[PDB]
DNA sequence: CGCTGGTTTTTTTTTTCATGTGCCGGTCTCACACGTGCCTGGAGACTAGTAAGCGCTTCTAGTGGCGGTTAAAACGCGGTAGACAGCG
DNA sequence: TCTACCGCGTTTTAACCGCCACTAGAAGCGCTTACTAGTCTCCAGGCACGTGTGAGACCGGCACATGAAAAAAAAAACCAGCGGTAC
């Protein structure tokens, strides 16, 4: 139903509290709860995070790859 | 409450501590009781069998000692 | 409000009980358990007090040993906490089980 | 375009194959050399019934196959699929084969 | 000397396969050789000891069978 | 704009390929099976010597139950460290 | 990330103990006699040595399991283009 897994992440990380970062499994849980979602959503949010990490728009504060904590444009 | 419950959590904890265990899952205490029971069943069964063969109604230390040797768990300091 | 970190007392306990040799199961509850199990094989059986003590020595010995082996199985799985599957492995490898 | 089996698929095939069979899996001569060599250390100019050497081999292969079973379990118990020396050592320690 | 190398990687692999092993660390092949050697040392030592006691110079199957029984590794089919 | 529809991508599926394993019908070889004659070990019957069963005695131990202490268990509390699961 | 294990403090439990009295039953003595050994004989059933026959072990081949890589279909993640809105 709900689009822009990009807009989905941004809306879940907005809602998520001012942190050093925001970790996938805490965002994956928010998006699955708040919007009409599928199963492969867990595996699409994983591809959604990596394209936002890629575009400089999101950046990761701790960890590496797509297990760790991610921050926005400052 | 079967006498098996008389083998208290804290008692098992103690045995494990002598075994050099630091942290113990909750499930272990029942699991241990189960094992301990099988052990005693097997040992006593044999012990009693020795008793019956000696046409006695009193289980002797030796009856146990002989039983433990059979089970390959030789015990020093109770005779034999 | 003095509090010891989880594990610090555990260690203390270990050192204490390894140092000592006294039986760690309460004598009466054990003795009841023995007689109870014996009943299943033959009724109205008497026990030398020494025979019951022998059984306890052998039992505690056995378990202490089993825990050592269990502990190793836990660590071998990069755990510090023993679990039923640790015991089961130890008994399987010992040829006690299956 | 060549044909390749994924790593492990042949391993499985091998397992099924050798479990099915009973034939000794060590080459008979190299073993027999190893036996005589070890025997020298206990007594020199020793002869062996051929049956005695075969008995030793049966017992050895049996022993190891068994040890591997136990080792395999120790590997899996550590959430691994690959046996390693520490798997064997654990198995032997628990068996009371070594301290 | 050192026929221990005659126990080839592929042979060990075979034994492990019968043991239901799927994947095998490189280090295992030397480790296995070490174990196999200790096994044979212990069995043969005893076997030869039986031979010497029988004032023989030829190790019999029975010499091995008796040795394996002693070691708790009873073997059927060589005159047990 | 918010929609919405169709299409781009990610999943699952079907498929095709290939390969290897299992099976039958026909074939050779050798270990099974049996059969001989001979030997040894079994059974036999007898005699005597002994071990053990049975009853009697003794004596011991082991059992049951006494007061009440004080230690241990047991409960629930609250807070971390570790189980664990995923990623790369 | 999540909780289930530890380590803490109060409420409940019961084991331990140092003692006694009473008995079943362990243990030990003397009798009997029933059993087992240990002898001389007789004998056949089981051993080795040696025969020949059928089973299984082998072969090839063709049919069946399988796993792998490839073609096809489905499910779901998105661009436009649009109608509709107020400019
Ligand atoms: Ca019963
Ligand atoms: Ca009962
Ligand atoms: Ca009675
Ligand atoms: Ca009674
Ligand atoms: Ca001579
Ligand atoms: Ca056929
Ligand atoms: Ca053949
Ligand atoms: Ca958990
Ligand atoms: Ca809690
Ligand atoms: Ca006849
Ligand atoms: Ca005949
Ligand atoms: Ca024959
Ligand atoms: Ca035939
Ligand atoms: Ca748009």
């Amino acid at each position: 139903d709900h689009p822009k897994y990009s807009d989905m992440i941004v809306a879940a990380i907005q809602a998520e509290k001012n942190r050093a970062g925001s970790s996938r499994q805490s965002i994956q849980k928010y998006i699955k709860s708040h919007y009409k979602v599928g199963e492969n959503a867990d595996s699409q949010i994983k591809l959604s995070i990596k394209r936002l990490v890629t575009t400089g728009v999101l950046k990761q504060t701790k960890g590496v790859g797509a297990s760790g904590s991610f921050r926005l444009a400052k | 409450r079967d006498n098996i419950q008389g083998i208290t959590k804290p008692a098992i904890r103690r045995l494990a501590r002598r075994g050099g265990v630091k942290r113990i899952s909750g499930l272990i205490y029942e699991e241990t009781r189960g094992v301990l029971k099988v052990f005693l069943e097997n040992v006593i069964r044999d012990a009693v069998t020795y008793t019956e063969h000696a046409k006695r109604k009193t289980v002797t230390a030796m009856d146990v000692v002989y039983a433990l040797k059979r089970q390959g768990r030789t015990l020093y300091g109770f005779g034999g | 409000p003095h509090r010891y970190r989880p594990g610090t007392v555990a260690l203390r306990e270990i050192r204490r009980y390894q140092k000592s040799t006294e039986l760690l199961i309460r004598k009466l509850p054990f003795q009841r358990l023995v007689r109870e199990i014996a009943q299943d094989f033959k009724t109205d059986l008497r026990f030398q007090s020494s025979a019951v003590m022998a059984l306890q020595e052998a039992c505690e010995a056995y378990l202490v040993g089993l825990f050592e082996d269990t502990n190793l199985c836990a660590i071998h799985a990069k755990r510090v906490t023993i679990m039923p599957k640790d015991i089961q492995l130890a008994r399987r490898i010992r040829g006690e089980r299956a």
